[PDB]
């Protein structure tokens, strides 16, 4: 019943996961503010655009 | 033995490198996401054009098929009806033993067809081969355009019943609506998925899962702000969908 | 280098770590992929304008394409030059200090 | 590709000539 | 080329020179009619338990009764000694076809119903200028699938000139369903 990792109770693996997911999402939603300027669109519609 | 645990000093450099790396492995993520969107858009358009080309091809195939079938049936009628073609064919063969009415009638109908503008024509069993073939032409073209274009009834419905009833000068927001707004969203997913546009689905974003209490002060600032971005973006989407339809 | 931080994990802190690990894997599975071919798609309308007979809806579709690619390249070159994240980098720094406070304990020996 | 009335019909008309 | 073809080519290429084959042609036609009208001579060559003695005697005496030529007798003795006499009528018809083919062909021909003496004349003169064969003895027929346009076969096998309505029509239709 030995113990590797002479270091004591580690409890900072959760926070790393949380900040990783947070930075990932914050990037994902600082992207789509830019990639959806959406000036105008051109939809082909029967009777009018055709 | 303790010659083992000398590794346990190197559990501190790793975290410095964590902070140094993740602020770069992320800056090389937004770029890849942009290019992902570009790739998906391009592939969507390409598949659309392959489909539309194939449809055009099969249309013209069926067109010439019927163009031949109907001329042939017309000739099979006219021959058995008319007396003159018999002796004309006799003379034709006789002089050929050293033009026939079949090639003549075919060429005549083709020449009379080449300058018809089949769009201006009439119903299916309408006698004249042009009236027999243009029915197929127009009907097939209608069954074509409804699948790689939007229909004017779908437009009129929302344009006159849904969008402008919200608001005018800009068509601002959408909380002023019934639950049937969700159906409009479904309607969105039809149009762009027949035309072949690629718009970002905001809901592909996923919020954070809390793990421990110490993180609570961060996650909320994300998730709250995420809503402030998720709904906002929604508006900047649908206004476009409206301002094509006014 | 921080990916070689596995063996200092304990089974009470495993799934979280695994989540983190798989999270990063997702990112990397994107990036290399979206830089391996580079740009082989690059469609050329000279072909399709000819091969198609309508040339009435094709034009608007192409217009949409060229209107979106401009804004994509815009955002791309724009990001290629805060406070919302420091609230978590503080958690990271606290964890750093804790791990040093533990390694010093296990450097007595 | 090509259009039916003005092109294909002319082509097919050009195609039919043949005997012997 | 065949067996009966062998005897045919033999007697033809041997007899064309001196025999005045037309004489042989007439004698063989007489023999063919005697065959078709006897029913014992047919039996006789079928008659397998007959002595070759009686056969040879019959033939030698038949020389002195009807018209006869020497090469005819040589051939008859040949088909006797080679045990190939029942092939006699077949080789006779082979020789008839051979000689009349040297001189003039007989051809099949089809219409819908009765044509006219005028276009009949036109048909025969056109087929003659096409053949350039001075002798042509034809057939008339009525098959209405090829609607009325005159289809036929000038009898040499590799020329069935299909001047018809339905045939040109179907060939054209199946042609112009081609892609582009």
């Amino acid at each position: 019943t030995a113990a590797k990792s002479a270091l004591s109770d580690l409890n900072w693996f959760s926070d790393l996961a949380d900040i990783y997911s947070g930075q990932q999402t914050m990037a994902e939603m600082d992207v789509a503010l830019k990639a959806q300027g959406e000036q105008k669109l051109s939809y082909p519609i029967q009777g009018k655009n055709i | 033995q303790m010659k083992k645990y000398a590794t346990d000093t190197k559990c501190l450099d790793y975290l410095s490198t964590f902070r140094t790396e993740v602020e770069d492995q992320i800056a090389n993520y937004k770029v890849a996401l942009v290019s992902q969107m570009r790739r998906q858009l391009t592939e969507r358009l390409v598949e659309k054009l392959n489909g539309i080309q194939q449809a055009e091809k099969l249309i013209q195939g069926s067109l010439q098929d019927v163009m031949i079938r109907e001329i042939v049936s017309s000739f099979k009628d006219l021959y058995k009806s008319r007396p003159e073609l018999h002796d004309a064919a006799m003379q034709s063969a006789i002089q050929g033993l050293s033009m026939d009415p079949v090639g003549a009638h075919f060429k005549a109908s083709l020449q009379e067809l080449a300058k018809v503008n089949l769009s201006t024509a009439t119903a299916d069993p309408m006698g004249t081969v042009v009236q027999r073939v243009a029915a197929v032409f127009q009907k097939r073209e209608k069954e074509f355009l409804d699948t790689f274009t939007v229909k004017a009834t779908e437009a009129q419905e929302i344009k006159t019943i849904v969008d402008k009833c919200h608001k005018g000068n800009t068509f601002d927001f959408h909380a002023l609506s019934d639950e049937e707004l969700r159906r409009l969203e479904q309607l969105y997913s039809t149009v762009n998925n027949r035309v072949g546009f690629e718009t970002i689905h905001e809901n592909s974003i996923k919020p954070v899962a809390p793990l421990s209490e110490n993180s609570k002060g961060f996650v909320e600032f994300v998730n709250t702000q995420l809503e402030i971005t998720k709904a906002k973006l929604r508006n900047a989407r649908l206004t476009a969908f409206a301002h094509a339809f006014v | 280098s921080w990916m070689s931080l596995a063996p200092f994990v304990a089974p009470n802190n495993a799934a979280a770590w695994r989540k983190l690990r798989d999270g990063a894997q997702e990112v990397q599975t994107v990036i290399e992929r979206q830089s391996t071919p580079g740009k082989p798609q690059q469609i050329d309308w000279a072909k399709w304008e000819s091969q198609i007979a309508h040339k009435d809806i094709l034009n608007c579709l192409k217009t949409f394409y060229t209107n979106q690619v401009q804004i994509l390249d815009r955002a791309l070159g724009a990001l290629e030059t805060c406070e919302g994240a420091e609230k978590g980098w503080a958690l990271f720094d606290a964890a750093l200090s804790a791990c040093a406070k533990s390694v010093e304990k296990s450097e007595e020996l | 590709a090509k259009i039916s009335p003005s092109e294909m019909s002319r082509l097919l008309e050009e195609r039919i000539a043949g005997w012997k | 080329q065949t067996l009966e073809g062998r005897y045919a080519s033999a007697l033809f290429r041997v007899a064309k020179k001196k025999n005045q084959l037309e004489k042989v042609y007439g004698d063989l036609e007489s023999v063919r009619n005697a065959l078709k009208d006897s029913s014992e001579f047919r039996l006789f060559v079928d008659s397998p338990a007959v002595s070759v003695q009686q056969k040879l005697d019959v033939l030698r005496q038949l020389v002195n009764r009807y018209k006869f030529d020497p090469l005819t007798g040589n051939l008859l003795t040949t088909l006797v000694e080679n045990k190939r006499l029942p092939m006699l009528a077949r080789v006779a018809d082979a020789f008839d076809a051979m000689y009349r083919k040297e001189k003039g062909e007989v051809k099949c021909l089809v219409t819908s119903a009765k044509p006219l003496s005028a276009q009949q004349q036109k048909e025969i003169v056109a087929a003659l200028q096409n053949r350039a064969g001075t002798q042509a003895r034809l057939i008339i027929d009525y098959a209405v699938s090829p609607q009325i346009m005159g289809g036929l076969v000038v009898r040499l096998g590799e020329q069935v000139l299909d001047f018809s309505v339905a045939t040109r029509l179907d060939r054209l239709q199946s042609q112009l369903l081609a892609p582009l």
